[PDB]
């Protein structure tokens, strides 16, 4: 049960940010011509844990990273406000339709470049499956 | 050389009517002259409740051959004669169904270290000891906690009654099947912690000895 | 298979008027022939103060159906008859409000390991034991220290009085609600250290048994 | 949710003349009908030396309102009547000055774990316990060693005399002020090691209870 | 007994995926002209453990990695579905004809490239031998 | 300077007919005037069951020279006369076959630390002690668990009987062969864990002393 | 093989009118001829006050069958006829009330040590003794101390009167039922010590011999 | 060198008809002349009731050879003739039944301490004493308490009758067989304590001296 987890994360993300410009994995996407900010979506696989001794009940861990990129020379205020909104939306313990958020609302340090900066927002999701 | 991964644990839920055996002969595979076959069949587990033979008491056995008046059991050796005097009566019941514990996290046990008696004689100088009895055996099981799982009421009833219940274990890699009986003890206080699932503790003591049979013999 | 993250702890602050029940029948969901409904309603927690039934004493129960003369409670099984003889009287009070402890750092408990009695017989060689009573249960809570938090006076009064108070716990992931009653103990000596917040210790013992009900049944 | 960084420790150096109070009424903020104000003022710490009320003995209090014949103290609750019978006399002294320990390395304490009495009844099976007294409290302080620091003679005199002395603690983050009194113990044997500063040990026991007041109330 | 273990793994893999395009070690293979996905097969040697004190009964550990490569700009849905099927087929505890699966059905993070991506599926096999 | 890798352990399975020796002389390699050679041959292990010489009891020896009336044994020194008085009778049996334990995981032992008696005299100041007896020796073996391995019944019979059985050990690097006899103890409770093979425990005590002989002398 | 945990102790508070039986025969289950059926019913405890037969004086009985002129009792065997001469009349009372002793800490018994009469004769050398009568039986009870139980006036009046009183005790584990009678001696001096359960002691005597019946037969 | 573990204790329940022997000679293995062969068979225990010889009164014997007019017994040595005058007649009984004492916790014995007669004479200085007769032998048994065993009425009738009864006990380890006889004293007052095995005590006397035979000879 790892495809449905990514499907659920995508469903939630489009449920919140359908209209905002965004990038999705392995799809041709061009940045906005106006130079404004756009969202970035990535899915990082974790590890699957065998919990019991009969190797039946398992667990799946995954990491979802959302990054905001904003043009150079335009401050870091609105980017931090957007990151705060992103963190507030993905509250800890939120129940998805396939799983739930194990750990949410984490903001990391800014990565700098001469063409565009980025503030990465990262959280994790978990699902539990019993095999019969 | 096998590996205990994939093991499963089953516990008895309901036994059957008492069956009396007049006499049993002593060989590699004992055969009992039962009054009537009753509901016995091929590959059905049975447990003895009382017998003259002190060693073979509360031992879980498996039937091998079923006839109208003769029944065959496997898992216990009766080749010796002095420890198994001829003419001992035998009585047993039949286990109807089994229920399976949910996925089990850890398995552990304590006790069984053999004791020694040390004696020093004035005639000699070196000190020597002899073997003695063994300590009691207690088996501990830990599994995930579920509030509405149907086996909880059964475990509570078994704990309150205090009767002897049979437990079964299956090891796919070794193709074996362990059998024993003991007094059940159930703990229903979840161990709450952070970022790990809470579990409950189940402990069962021992009244008899372990019996090892081949998996293919059962079915 | 659930996870205890997001748990909350509530403690009773004030009970209500005593209510007497003439008799109660024994089934899956017991119903009591109360003299008058009074202030009882749907989904209100009650605690028994004294009854002939020794097992069901100081147990926190939840009402299910309310009528003028009949009241329905859920959380205790009375299917058995010998342990719950017919005709036992019952008395309980109603909890008015609840207060919530501030955010709690760690949760821990001690005791409950079952005891055994080991006997050795001269007739046999192997040594066997039987289960016995269980040790006492003590629950320990640790939370942040605040000097002017309003619950401090309530905790001091509860500690000084020595009365029995009900405690509630809610687990969102399991959709459960644990209930128990015990004697409160409060420690108000902050643990000063370096570069970490100082906390205070709260401990509560146990007088009855845990009761598990579904969250949706409460409301 | 505060942090104990920046804490300071003060110890009393000299008290004042004894003051007798005829009677005190019992409310949230007790007021005492003193014969004369004397040298009392706003925000001056006082310590009681003896009173009929056993609970309120050797407790460090802070004055709130000063009048010619009436004095107001804050830090102790006297809402209850049975534990604080009306008509009890009261006597206290005034602390003149305070002296400050040099920068303190570590703070620690031991004791205070509540005790329990476990009783097993033959009628029931589960074992239950009840709370009992608490162990003694000892506070340990460790600070840098200085040979000519003026407080050493004061500490030696306080240790030799064996009298009760008040101690004060200030936590800037929590805006609080802890107060207690106890018997001082001083150790003057430096702990010599390599590549780290040698320190000395100071320990103070407890005779009363902790009192917590707001920092802004003091001044 | 290390050659027969790889032989058994190959036998199982061809038993399941004989017709699908696949690559095998040290064999000339060209990717499909249509740009579709193809399978990748690798065998990673582990370590041999001397278990007893007479240096007679031994053990062999090995790692088998199967990777799926899919063209850029074509999504990550069908690739994840194929990886899920791969993981489901190689269930834990499966008994091969020379050994058995010690640890199976593990999916790791995606590696990205400007010509083609890859989702690596990895599991382990074990065999026990007694020398007489 | 050798290394114990590649060691093997053998245990006796069946002895032979009792053989009586009238008398034996005491030298480097003792020779016994046996009534008849019987089935003795070159390089066959023998164990003594009872003799007047208390020190040489239950010691595993190896034959060196075989004649019709004289037999030669190696492994025990009888140069001394006072500890081995002339004229002592001797009796021994012959080990028929050996069986080999499957591959063994760990080897361990406990006991053997020499004891001391400490006495203090009023005349002097320093305290001195003298050597005393040594503690008992117990050898523990751990090997892989197999349900149908033929040696299990033999081990069970040896445990039940309680007789003395000889054990042999071979170290290829040192070209040695250790010999001893003791009482066998067998444990048949597998130690189930995760991701590692389950094993069983075998323990043997000591009744005599170790004997070391060269490997080339055996064959 | 039964653990005495969970047992309860009962004592009567009132007796009914006296009932006189004309005659009774001696057998395994004695049956007596009564003038009237009376208020006797199934499963009722019976105590006798005086009869021609000395052995069954002050003995507790259970009824087995109820009839207008014939009553059946169980608990005493009258198979022997030389010690139980025929033509005897019975006079028994009627137990009407039952009261429960509160929380009991520990129980104990004294006596039962049979002394032996020793005789020495010049004819033989070895000294020989013979058995004699047994010592008296003293039984002690210690239960929880709480004045509010209305049972203490019953104990006071029982002690002051000195009349023969029976004690009821039931063992859930063994499903037995233990009857005896004696003279009550209640002591009302609490044993007070710091940090421990305050309790009082009770002592009783014995009038006859222990009588044992099955719990299932009683009810 | 034998461990007493695994032994069993037996007591008879019935004796057969009396058999009178006309004459018996004195030797290592005494042989007696009997009027009729009777029901005696090989490997039967024999108890005597009265005879001219005082030493072998109330002595347990084993038969060795069976014949119409001659019987052979083992267990007593009659090599001496001065203490065993010729021309004696034997009168012995026949043991018909054997019963087993239930689960026994511990066993003990009392007596056997030989006192010494001390005499002082003016002629010599050193004080000298002489041996005298030994004290009586008291033996105690404590076994598991469970009323359902039908052996207690046997103990009651044995105690009431007071007739001489023998006790059978067998030691598997040493392969010995221990005979003695005495007077039974059974106590039916259970020792009840919390969380421990409830048991009763049994006491016996001795009529003669301990008699020892080999187990293999008996059967």
């Amino acid at each position: 049960m790892h495809y449905e987890l990514s499907a659920a994360a995508r469903a939630a993300f489009l449920s919140k940010y359908r209209d905002f410009p965004h990038y999705m994995e392995n799809r041709n996407f061009t940045p906005p011509k106006d130079g404004g900010m756009w969202l970035r979506f990535n899915y990082i696989e974790g590890d699957t844990l065998y919990l019991s001794i009969d190797r039946k009940c398992k667990s799946y861990i995954a990491i979802v990273q959302i990054g905001v990129v904003f043009p150079p020379g335009s401050g870091v205020d609105e980017a931090r406000l957007k990151a705060k909104e992103i963190a507030d939306f993905f509250k800890d313990g939120k129940m998805l339709n396939v799983g739930y958020i194990f750990e949410g609302a984490i903001v990391h340090q800014i990565v700098k470049h001469e063409s565009g900066w980025m503030i990465p927002v990262r959280f994790t999701v978990r699902v539990d499956t019993k095999e019969t | 050389m096998h590996l205990p991964n994939g093991a499963q644990i089953f516990v008895e839920t309901s036994r059957g009517e008492e069956i009396e055996a007049t006499a049993v002969t002593n060989e590699k595979n004992p055969v009992a002259t039962v009054a009537s076959k009753g509901d016995l069949a091929k590959g059905d587990y049975v447990i003895v409740t009382q017998s003259t033979w002190a060693k073979m008491v509360s031992r879980v056995l498996i039937v091998t051959d079923a006839q109208e008046t003769s029944i065959t059991l496997a898992g216990i050796d009766t080749s010796d004669t002095l420890v198994f005097p001829a003419g001992g009566t035998m009585s047993f019941a039949k286990i109807t169904g089994w229920t399976e514990i949910p996925c089990v996290q850890e398995i552990g046990q304590d006790g069984g270290e053999q004791q020694y008696y040390t004696y020093q004689c004035l005639s000699d100088d070196k000190e020597q000891q002899i073997p003695t009895f063994k300590s009691a055996i207690s088996l501990t099981y830990t599994f995930a906690h579920e509030f509405d799982n149907p086996i909880y009421q059964i475990l509570r009833k078994l704990d309150s009654s205090g009767q002897v219940t049979a437990v079964r274990m299956y090891v796919p890699k070794a193709s074996e099947m362990r059998m024993w009986a003991g007094i059940l003890s159930f703990n229903d206080i979840p161990s709450t912690q952070v970022n790990e699932m809470e579990t409950v503790e189940l402990a069962v003591s021992l009244k008899g000895d372990f019996t090892f049979i081949s998996s293919t013999l059962a079915s």
